[PDB]
């Protein structure tokens, strides 16, 4: 799978509480995390479907 | 708010919660039809909740009003975070009372050393997460621009001000963005960004409201 899928979820410097999805490699599935609202890394999706399609592997 | 305390019930009557399903940002009521928040808190649909203390319990003093107009600063940069300010016009004028009140805009820029009150329902932990039911408060000073610049090399503009402590321990955090920084009864800052929360040498960075009084007034008058 893509390299960014293996990186830990990135909240970023902004201080909003935006719920996003990230691929948890250890768990083998996409989960939710708190995104701050800006400067998102690639392991950050607006839906579980998009997260699994992109980071699911296979 | 990390390292703060639970605000006295309804002691920050200008504090509002921005909600789009769940609480996601704060804001400040500046007049009976307008709220000022952070531009990075933008969402196409926003419900403003006023008179809140416990955001997870219907207490009886709350007012729920949807955003009719959402206007981000025209020069907002989503990467540098310069001009991180946004105005929200309420669909209907709110009823002002002891628990729902307006906060004054700055008469001029407050100098470094000025003590202020920061508030919000953001994460209370620097490591891990704890979303508080009750509104949190934090008394903190505006820091010298040189110290802010030293903590965030090459990332601080004239439209930003650091508020907090160089030693860390107390700070605003995720869920607090858009919220108020009030000093001597005037809204001098808006919770914006920072590296982590309550970390040493990285105090929170806030939108310097005193640079936007004319924009705010002109925008309200035109909308
Ligand atoms: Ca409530």
């Amino acid at each position: 799978r893509p390299d960014f899928c293996l990186e830990p979820p990135y909240t970023g410097p902004c201080k909003a509480r935006i719920i996003r999805y990230f691929y948890n490699a250890k768990a083998g599935l996409c989960q939710t995390f708190v995104y701050g609202g800006c400067r998102a890394k690639r392991n950050n999706f607006k839906s579980a479907e998009d997260c699994m399609r992109t980071c699911g592997g296979a | 708010i990390v390292g703060g305390y639970t605000c006295q019930e309804n002691s920050v009557p200008y504090q509002v919660s921005l909600n789009s399903g769940y609480h996601f940002c704060g804001g400040s009521l500046i007049n009976d039809q307008w709220v000022v928040s952070a531009a990075h808190c933008y969402k196409s649909r926003i419900q403003v909740r006023l008179g809140e203390h416990n955001i997870n319990v219907l207490e009886g003093n709350e007012q729920f009003v949807n955003a009719a107009k959402i206007i981000k600063h025209p020069n907002f940069d989503r990467k540098t975070l310069n001009n991180d300010i946004m105005l929200i016009k309420l669909s209907s004028p709110v009823k002002l009372n002891a628990r729902v009140a307006t906060v004054a805009l700055p008469s001029s820029c407050a100098p470094a050393g000025t003590q202020c009150l920061i508030s919000g329902w953001g994460n209370t932990l620097s490591s891990g997460v704890n979303e508080p039911d009750l509104l949190q408060c934090l008394d903190a000073p505006l820091l010298p621009q040189a110290d802010c610049e030293a903590s965030y090399p090459g990332k601080i503009t004239d439209n930003m001000v650091c508020v907090g402590f160089l030693e860390g321990g107390k700070d605003s955090c995720q869920g607090d963005a858009g919220g108020p920084v009030v000093c001597n009864g005037e809204l001098q800052g808006i919770v914006s960004w920072g590296y982590g929360c309550a970390l040493p040498d990285n105090p929170g960075v806030y939108t310097k409201v005193c640079n936007y009084v004319d924009w705010i007034q002109d925008t309200i008058a035109a909308n």
